């Protein structure tokens, strides 16, 4: 699942998704779309152009001008299609737009053809769908079959089935808030409630427990020494203020490793980032050792492979 | 977003969390900036303390009136200024070790002689208990030795000649700038200022004075110095604690209240019910 | 119109070139002026960075604004 | 010119400092004209504006309430006060601290962080039917 | 019976003289006792006003109430 | 509370008791609604001084300190004065005091059960909520009948 409001954008994750992802795994990553303006598909589609998609991407999408059953009947293009490249070696990877064409059509065809069905507003096909729907996305013997679940929810209804389908049949929901992006970053993606089940507990590795452990635990324990602590003033700065103020600036202003999205829209480079870099870096250089990176050096470096070379080099 | 209930309590935890906001903020800065441009007040008391100290070795010496001060007769206490609204922890401070020094100190056979100081002193003391010989009113944030006099002037006829030897200065003191201790030191009767008196003078031991210069004039520069120096613990430590107590208690209490508007997340669904009716009438 | 309620999608930057990159701070002298000068009840004595977003932001504000049925060129 | 240190403490803070050498200030007895070498002569200033010497040639008429001469040896601490006692003044404080406090006194400082807030603490802390409207 | 919300349709014209000249405990008893219990939330905030009105309006009316045998001969 | 058997059994019937989760929640020895209704024998005329003068002090104290909470609650401690301390004294101490075990209520939580009387329970409410019997603290009153197990326990422990 997805969360939070803007920061990355379309542009980001298709720029950044339709290059590193097609060239690191082999599979056809494709989208869909329903409940779209009329406008964005004359200036969305450009951004096709700019980043060489379109020859890898089927753009499935209904607009809205059409009505309940003419523009929400997408999702047979999206299961059957799919359906052909995830069986036969590689890995199809859908990408959903909003679900207020799902849940506004599924709700008012469903409940105002004349029968009875859930309360709230809610229609009694929303479990057959979201949970038949939700499971059909699984990993397969000939290929994965991935799917962006970006549902949106309606305004935080924990009463209505938004929360209870979204938060009950996606996995990982990540946020977005305006306060990484505000600073001037590169990703907008916050490390709080941005995480898995299998990716902070003792189900992974020493790398995932240590580098989940030691990055939740210094970004929360030193979030609240450079923000309550400013109303108050820096004169009883300790080491902990320090290093805890410089790790987490350094680590967190320099751990936005840019991917392939501004490569061939912007001009800066960065390649991937690896695991091994970002899990035996984050860790230790992080916390308390070789305090040599300042802050305009270390932005712009491949998790922690290419911010060794920056202390020293520049 | 509201509820009957829900609105006017979110219009009052929101005017209640930015005024105490605001107070607490305003507080903070006039009591930081007002704490840390009238917190030096050392040349009277160290001067007079060190002159006097330094010089009494050999002229003091032979006859000195600030040794038996008065008659062991009555027993003093004083009271802490409080002129600000939420002073803290200074009318518990201020009642137990006010009513505990003087009640334990004079319960032996001793009198009662607490001396009231600010708007505290006008309700812990006349309107509690104990003694009230002198209320000095008006005050303020700013004390000095020329609005100060009616503690030096009422309490020098019941220390100087025969009525309460032994005292109880209690005082709301600040050490720190969230740390408002109140001490309660025994006062109006030996200061023993032995900080250089070691050693007889070097100079020359002859001025145009005797004992009652050096004794009388001594007195009220130190007790004034320090009494009025001493009394910027009280405006500070009331100032910091309310501002302080208002902006830490401004996010975890009333703001508490908010998240009972988290509740009213779930009282939109008991509108669903309001549809539930039309099953009975609109639906049939 | 509000201040602060009233936003639309595509801004200042559409127009003329003297519209987008030298008058486009609305939000500036509105927050700055009505989030400085608004919370002046309880929190008195302003200093040099709160007295001067009160006659610019007053002045302008009050003073820039169009009246009922006023022709603007 | 300057020589000696003839630093001047008022009743709160520091009233003045820097060196000084030939100091024709007024003593107990009356006026006289000291300078630099003299001993340690503890006497008292009363009022009036004396013309002494600071630094680099500062004639300057330091005028004053109360002050005790303190010198010692080779340093002139002028510890002064913020007033003088004498007659009346604090005569009337047994009066009327006695007559004023032993009936009713009031007391009202200034308060200026405080007294804004009287408006949002009583028109607030009233209108108890909705704040207590938590159950258990 | 709460003070306030109890009007009369007729109010005190259906009455004798003595009736409807000495009913003078209605706006002022009812309003002025209300001033004293929702004025003193703060920090004790009680004066002249607050308890010159209260022995007379507050203190006055809390001992006239009817119990169980009320009769008005 | 707000179906037919509310409002038809307590105009029906004789009493309208409840049971409300404040008083089982919190660790009494009653588990009961106390508050909400009672019988007719609890006036002036059938019932007595006790009754009048223990009801009404206990529902003045209990009233005034039960909704004495928008004052005392988020404001905490700091415009209080002689009616927090004593209502919520008074209150705590006869609310935490008036319930105990009676048999089958004994075995059924941890304290032991003993018979109480109506001399000491219904003379007990003019010394602890008035400043006779108030000297004792939270773990005296707790699990106490009437005035035996509270001067016996706040006494002897």
């Amino acid at each position: 699942g997805l969360f939070g409001g803007a920061g990355v954008g379309k542009t980001v994750n298709m720029m950044e998704l339709i290059r590193n992802i097609a060239i690191e795994h082999s599979g056809y990553s494709v989208f869909a779309g329903v409940g779209e303006r009329t406008r964005e598909g004359n200036d969305f589609y450009h951004e096709m152009t700019d980043s060489n998609v379109i020859d890898k991407v089927s753009l499935v999408y209904g607009q809205m001008n059409e009505p309940p059953g003419n523009r929400l009947r997408v999702a047979l293009t999206g299961l059957t299609m799919a359906e052909k490249f995830r069986d036969e070696g590689r890995d199809v990877l859908l990408f959903v737009d909003n679900i207020y064409r799902y849940t506004l059509a599924g709700t008012e065809v469903s409940a105002l053809l004349g029968r009875m069905p859930s309360a709230v507003g809610y229609q009694p096909t929303l479990a057959e769908e979201m949970g038949v729907l939700q499971e059909r996305i699984t990993s397969t013997k000939t290929g994965s079959i991935t799917s962006v679940q970006a549902v949106y929810v309606p305004a935080d209804d924990l009463t209505d089935p938004s929360p209870a389908t979204t938060f009950a049949h996606l996995d990982a929901t990540v946020v977005l808030s305006r306060q990484i992006a505000s600073l001037g970053i590169y990703p907008a993606v916050d490390p709080l409630d941005s995480t898995s089940r299998q990716l902070d507990p003792l189900v992974v590795g020493q790398e995932h427990y240590d580098t989940a452990r030691g990055v939740q635990s210094i970004l929360q324990r030193y979030q609240e020494l450079k923000d309550i602590i400013a109303i108050l003033g820096m004169d009883e700065l300790s080491e902990e203020d320090k290093l805890v103020v410089a790790r987490a600036r350094k680590i967190q202003r320099f751990l936005s490793q840019p991917f392939f999205v501004a490569e061939v829209f912007t001009g800066s480079p960065g390649k991937y980032v690896s695991l091994k870099d970002t899990i035996r870096g984050f860790k230790g250089i992080m916390e308390g050792e070789y305090d040599h990176l300042p802050e305009q050096a270390f932005y712009m470096v491949g998790s922690i492979e290419e911010a060794v070379e920056k202390a020293k080099k520049l | 977003a509201g509820a009957k209930d829900i609105r006017s309590k979110i219009a009052s935890v929101q005017n209640t969390q930015k005024i105490t906001k605001a107070m607490e903020m305003v507080a903070a800065s006039k009591m930081r900036k007002s704490q840390d441009r009238m917190a030096a007040s050392r040349p009277y008391a160290e001067t007079m303390r060190k002159v006097i100290g330094h010089l009494a070795h050999g002229n003091l010496e032979y006859k000195h009136p600030y040794l038996e001060d008065r008659d062991v007769k009555r027993v003093g206490y004083l009271v802490v200024s409080t002129d600000r609204g939420l002073a803290g922890g200074l009318n518990i401070n201020l009642f137990k070790k006010l009513l505990a020094e003087m009640k334990t100190w004079t319960d032996k056979g001793v009198q009662a002689d607490l001396a009231m100081i600010g708007s505290k002193g006008v309700s812990f003391f006349n309107s509690v208990g104990g003694n009230v010989v002198a209320q000095v009113t008006g005050m303020g944030d700013n004390p000095s030795l020329s609005e100060l006099i009616g503690p030096v002037k009422v309490m020098l006829q019941a220390y100087d000649e025969g009525r309460l030897d032994k005292l109880y200065i209690v005082s709301n003191k600040f050490i720190n700038t969230m740390s408002q201790v109140p001490t309660i030191s025994q006062l109006l009767p030996l200061p023993a200022s032995d900080d250089d008196d070691l050693k007889h003078k070097s100079w020359d031991y002859l001025y145009e004075p005797d004992p009652k210069a050096l004794l009388d004039t001594l007195l009220r520069r130190y007790v004034e110095s320090q009494v009025y120096q001493g009394v910027v613990e009280n405006l500070a430590s009331e100032q910091a604690a309310r501002m302080v107590a208002m902006k830490a208690a401004t996010d975890n209490g009333g703001s508490l209240i908010k998240e009972l508007q988290l509740v009213y997340n779930k009282a939109r669904q008991a509108s669903i019910t309001q549809e539930l009716t039309e099953i009975v009438s609109g639906a049939a | 119109v509000n201040p602060g309620i009233s936003v639309s999608r595509v801004g200042g930057a559409a127009q003329t070139k003297i519209m987008k990159k030298l008058s486009g701070g609305i939000r500036t002298a509105l927050a700055q002026y009505r989030e400085l000068a608004a919370f002046s009840q309880f929190a008195s004595d302003l200093d040099d960075a709160t007295r001067n977003q009160l006659d610019h932001g007053q002045k302008v504000t009050e003073l820039l604004k169009q009246k009922q049925y006023a022709p603007m060129s | 010119a300057m020589t000696y240190h003839l630093d001047v403490v008022s009743a709160e803070q520091q009233m003045f400092s820097g060196l000084v050498e030939k100091i024709q200030v007024t003593g107990s007895e009356g006026e006289l004209g000291i300078y630099p070498g003299h001993a340690p002569l503890l006497t008292a200033i009363k009022p009036g504006m004396i013309r002494i010497v600071k630094q680099h040639g500062h004639e300057e008429f330091i005028y004053l309430s109360g002050g005790i001469l303190e010198v010692q040896p080779g340093n002139v601490t002028v510890l002064a006060d913020t007033a003088i006692r004498g007659q009346d003044l604090d005569e009337a404080r047994a009066m009327e601290a006695k007559r004023k406090a032993e009936e009713h006194i009031s007391s009202s400082h200034g308060d200026v962080d405080y007294a804004q807030a009287s408006a949002e603490l009583a028109k607030a802390i009233a209108q108890l039917r909705v704040i207590e409207l938590t159950k258990k």
